[PDB]
């Protein structure tokens, strides 16, 4: 819902200016090519290069569960 | 009027050439502006040939342009000045587009709401960039290429055909200048992001594939065969009479075979004036290729210089001075001692992917893996209590 | 072609880059066309010298002595002259068995030096790796 993103965005820009819309987490498992079409849209929001932050909330690796 | 031009076009044409010409009169008049671009996308890729593209393209791109994509409009416009063998002409043609995008896209922009116009600035400079280096006024065609790359870093992406336009142009300069290093190597770039455009056709490939290959030849550090067999140039033709003799050059070095390549390159001497006067890079180059892959496959990193004297097919005398030279390029690098006749190495620059040597790429990580295994059983048998 | 020549590293033969610029450049005008300027073009042999002596210190780490007056193009008496002059100014470093048997570029290591280049290299290893498995891992997805 695009919309939101805009919305959501406007209120907090209010409660701190220092944040600003960054990307995109994904909960994983795993990275896709659909994830792909996704971060497009998110590239239009985005002054920057948008962050794909696979943050796997199982948390089934060894290590670091979150790859960015 | 336009019916008046396209009566003259269609006299002209060939009975087969007709229905191309017939589809242009009813889909302007029937208003269907993607048929408008698509009847004309086929005439101008193959029709450049015949000269029938004076008349229908330059006033089609001075009348009705605005109705078909700006790309479109663009593309003709390079058709027509591939062919065309006069600079006049040329610059005039271009001048005069670029200020009808100029006020074009003052409408345009609203009446889509969206609708890029930025492509065909880029490729129209450019065009007008090489247009001053055949003229070979290369200080104007310099500083136009410059600025192109600075715009274009701005942008995050553009087109296949934008990128690949540019690499063109740039290629062209450098073998100019015979720049030969940065020619192959710009003309890499071109090959991997090409035009999805099929005015490349066999003959192109054949043309570009000469040239690629010469700067490669008398290279001493260029290897990237691996890459060039890949890319389209090489991979659909390799059986016209260009690619025979050639080729075997190419194949001769592969395998590294000094023997071979003596007997191809004495007949090659008469009859091509470029490796005539190269002799002495065409052999240096055979021998540094060897001796570099021969180091490599061998876990072992220190070989004597006599058999690498035997290796590279050249005596001893010679071999010491050619690695002193191994580590001036930095091709190689490492330590000389003529206190055994040794070179040592502790640097030695990837080769070539190929299926063989992975086989030796597997092998090497297995067996360092049971170390691994062996170790660590090991090591937790010791203090088995301790381990809080 | 002549002032490229001498910055790189390749091994420039005295009396044939001499030879070759003979005819040309030393009948050029004041510099070395002048009275004096003739032994200016003789001096020239030190300056060619030089440079490809500190270059094949780095290179080579033993040599012998014989071969090193060929290369140089000079006298034997001359060359080794001219080795105690660079290691004098400390811009070589270099031991000279007197003889004329070998000579050993020798550029002071401690064990300390030797186990801190060794130190980098197990610790490098372990980084090349780690980073290679995660591209492994994009490489499968993107199949």
């Amino acid at each position: 819902d695009h919309n939101y993103i805009e919305n959501m965005n406007e209120m907090c820009k209010k409660i701190n200016a220092k944040e600003k819309l960054i990307g995109w987490y994904h909960s994983g498992p795993k990275l896709r090519a659909s994830d792909l079409k996704i971060n497009e849209l998110f590239k239009k929001y985005t002054q920057n290069n948008p962050l794909l932050l696979i943050v796997d909330v199982k948390q089934q690796g060894v290590g670091l569960p979150t790859d960015a | 009027e336009i019916d008046t031009i396209l009566s003259t076009l269609r006299m002209e044409a060939d009975p087969s050439l007709h229905p191309l010409f017939e589809q242009f009169e009813k889909f302007y008049e029937e208003k269907l502006w993607f048929q408008l671009s698509e009847s004309l996308t086929k005439f101008f890729d193959d029709a450049k040939s015949t000269p029938l593209r004076l008349r229908l393209y330059d006033n089609f791109v001075s009348k009705f342009y605005d109705k078909i994509n700006q790309l479109s409009v663009v593309k003709y416009l390079l058709a027509s000045l591939k062919d065309s063998k006069d600079f006049d002409e040329s610059l005039k043609y271009l001048d005069d587009l670029k200020a009808q995008f100029q006020e074009l896209d003052s409408k345009k922009q609203r009446n889509n709401g969206s609708k890029d116009h930025g492509d065909g600035i880029l490729l129209i400079d450019s065009e007008i960039a090489r247009t001053y280096l055949l003229k070979n006024d290369l200080v104007k065609a310099r500083d136009l290429l410059d600025d192109l790359e600075k715009t274009l870093d701005k942008k995050d992406s553009i087109p296949l055909r934008i990128t690949n336009s540019f690499y063109s142009t740039n290629s062209q300069y450098f073998k100019f200048k015979n720049d030969f290093n940065s020619f192959y190597y710009t003309s890499l770039l071109y090959l991997s992001t090409l035009e999805p455009s099929t005015s490349i056709t066999l003959a192109e490939r054949q043309q570009l594939a000469y040239d690629l290959s010469i700067s490669a030849l008398l290279g001493d550090k260029i290897y990237n065969f691996g890459e060039l067999l890949h890319h389209p140039i090489m991979e659909t033709i390799v059986n016209d009479s260009n690619y025979d003799w050639l080729f075997q050059l190419l194949n001769a070095l592969t395998v590294g075979d000094f023997d071979k390549f003596d007997s191809l390159i004495k007949v090659q001497i008469s009859k091509i004036p470029i490796l005539a006067q190269h002799e002495s890079f065409l052999r240096q180059k055979i021998c540094l290729m060897t001796l570099i892959e021969t180091v490599f496959v061998k876990n072992i990193r220190m070989l004597s210089f006599e058999d690498i004297s035997k290796a590279t097919h050249l005596p001893k005398d010679n071999v010491e001075h050619l690695v002193m030279r191994a580590i001036s390029l930095g091709l190689l690098k490492g330590s000389i001692d003529q206190v055994n006749e040794l070179v040592t190495i502790s640097w030695v620059q990837p080769r070539i992917i190929s299926g063989d040597q992975i086989t030796k790429m597997k092998d090497r990580l297995v067996e360092w893996n049971d170390q691994v295994e062996k170790l660590g059983k090991k090591m937790e048998a010791r203090g088995q209590s301790i381990w809080v | 072609s002549l002032v490229k020549l001498f910055t790189t590293n390749e091994l420039m033969r005295w009396p044939i880059v001499q030879k070759t610029y003979e005819p040309v450049l030393n009948e050029d005008d004041l510099a070395f066309g002048g009275e004096a300027n003739k032994h200016h073009w003789e001096d020239l042999q030190k300056r060619v010298i030089e440079h490809n002596l500190r270059v094949i210190s780095e290179y080579y780490s033993r040599i012998t002595l014989l071969r090193l007056n060929e290369l140089l193009d000079l006298t034997e008496s001359q060359t080794e002259t001219y080795i105690s002059d660079l290691v004098n100014q400390g811009i070589i470093y270099a031991k000279v068995n007197r003889p004329a048997k070998i000579v050993n570029f020798e550029k002071p290591k401690n064990s300390s030096q030797l186990l801190n280049e060794w130190s980098h290299n197990v610790d490098e290893l372990l980084e090349h790796i780690e980073t290679i498995g995660h591209l492994i891992t994009k490489e499968e997805i993107m199949h």
